[PDB]
């Protein structure tokens, strides 16, 4: 196969900067017929690859000038003259000259910005949830940066270990800010014991830990 | 404009075959090559084959030779790919694109796998006051379904302003879960409508669920 290494594979850059990616070809993408078939493709989490790039340098249709293209040979480069924070995402070059097609790995670009603290919210297990038989309690860290953060559950005081689980969003399109759940797990009976569900929230835009809680039938 | 729709998820047992599909419109069908590409953790991108619907000429990928098959039905102007004796490792996003993958497909989720369907338990997050200053926060868990995918969306996509919606994560145990938030003016609770609609397909599991202050 024609092999596609791309360098870097990550890139952190901050808004309104340059940014480039460069791919190397392990056989010239020069095509008998003077063309050279090379493409650059943008994939955002949850989406198609979309084309930005083909024949080294042409743009398609409705991609910002600040995308640029460049090279030949075996030797590509994409360049973003200023990241806007719609640009994040995993870039792929791609050949079509030679069969099998292939692809590169693919560069995440991600976005550099200013630190922002988490607004943090609880939720108690739902009645339809309990009357279903278990409970899960959410603590939900919203819009912040950087994408570490310490969530930790007390109940009735007690320290909560190994029964939590986090899951955190792709980088935000428009703002660059990273969003956290953490759901503590327990059993239904184990729910209806205790009275005091606490979440602690400690980031490196808080001055001190945040801890959102709420009690069991106080409503 | 142009534009290539391809059918929906597919859970199949080890050993089978399945056939997806590819409908296009807004262009001359028969005028431009059709390619199959795979997207697997791991593997990343790896382009399958395509086919000319002109003349049915096809180019493989020597690792998919024995493993797809392309055609297609120019009546429809639909193409197809089959792929045959399935393994876990058949388990990936198939793509169609067009020409010099000039355009794409929305993908198909194959799930190989000896496992049966199993709808998500859809549960409202419920705002209250300790759900911050001006801002409230409430959303939808989507719990313990088998397989990918689902998709959510707010009020019928209309609602996009402060939606979150975490990635699917698989569970040790088996099922997957994810959940889908939205922050919106304190204010607003109680007196805004939120349905958050979940989609199941493997399943047939659709829900609406409005979500209210408890
Ligand atoms: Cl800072
Ligand atoms: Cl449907």
């Amino acid at each position: 196969d024609v092999v596609m290494t791309q360098t870097p594979l990550t890139l952190s850059v901050t808004i309104g900067q340059p940014a480039s990616i460069s791919c190397k070809s392990s056989q010239s993408l020069l095509d008998s017929d003077g063309k050279t078939y090379l493409i650059w493709l943008l994939q955002r989490p949850g989406q198609s690859p979309k084309r930005l790039i083909y024949l080294v340098s042409k743009l398609d249709s409705g991609v910002p000038d600040r995308f640029t293209g460049s090279g030949s040979g075996t030797d590509f480069t994409l360049k973003i003259s200023r990241v806007e924070a719609e640009d994040l995402g995993v870039y792929y070059c791609c050949q079509g000259t030679h069969f099998p097609f292939t692809f590169g790995v693919g560069t995440k670009l991600e976005l550099k910005r200013t630190v922002a603290a988490p607004s943090v919210f609880i939720f108690p297990p739902s009645d339809e949830q309990l009357k279903s038989g278990t409970a899960s309690v959410v603590c939900l860290l919203n819009n912040f940066y950087p994408r570490e953060a310490k969530v930790q559950w007390k109940v009735d005081n007690a320290l909560q270990s190994g029964n939590s689980q986090e899951s955190v969003t792709e980088q935000d399109s428009k703002d660059s800010t990273y969003s956290l759940s953490s759901t503590l797990t327990l059993s239904k009976a184990d729910y209806e014991k205790h009275k005091v569900y606490a979440c602690e929230v400690t980031h490196q835009g808080l001055s001190s830990p945040v801890t959102k809680s709420f009690n069991r039938g106080e409503c | 404009e142009v534009q290539l729709q391809q059918s929906g998820p597919e859970l199949v047992k080890p050993g089978a075959s399945v056939k997806i599909s590819c409908k296009t419109s807004g262009y001359t069908f028969s005028n431009s090559w059709m390619n199959w590409v795979k997207q697997r953790p791991g593997q990343g991108l790896e382009w399958i084959g395509r086919i000319y619907p002109g003349d049915g000429d096809t180019n493989y990928n020597g690792k998919f030779k024995d493993k797809a098959t392309l055609t297609t039905d120019k009546s429809s102007s639909t193409a197809y790919m089959r792929l045959s004796s399935l393994t876990s490792v058949d388990s990936a996003v198939y793509f169609c694109a067009r020409s010099l993958f000039d355009y794409w497909g929305q993908g198909t989720t194959l799930t190989v796998s000896s496992a049966s369907t199993k709808g998500p338990s859809v549960f409202p997050l419920a705002p209250s006051s300790k759900s911050s200053g001006g801002t409230a926060a409430l959303g939808c868990l989507v719990k313990d379904y088998f397989p990918e995918p689902v998709t959510v969306s707010w009020n019928s996509g209309a609602l996009t302003s402060g939606v979150h919606t975490f990635p699917a994560v698989l569970q040790s145990s088996g099922l997957y879960s994810l959940s889908s938030v939205v922050t919106v003016p304190s204010s607003s609770l109680g007196t805004q409508t939120y349905i958050c609609n979940v989609n199941h397909k493997p399943s047939n599991t659709k829900v609406d669920k409005r979500v209210e202050p408890k």
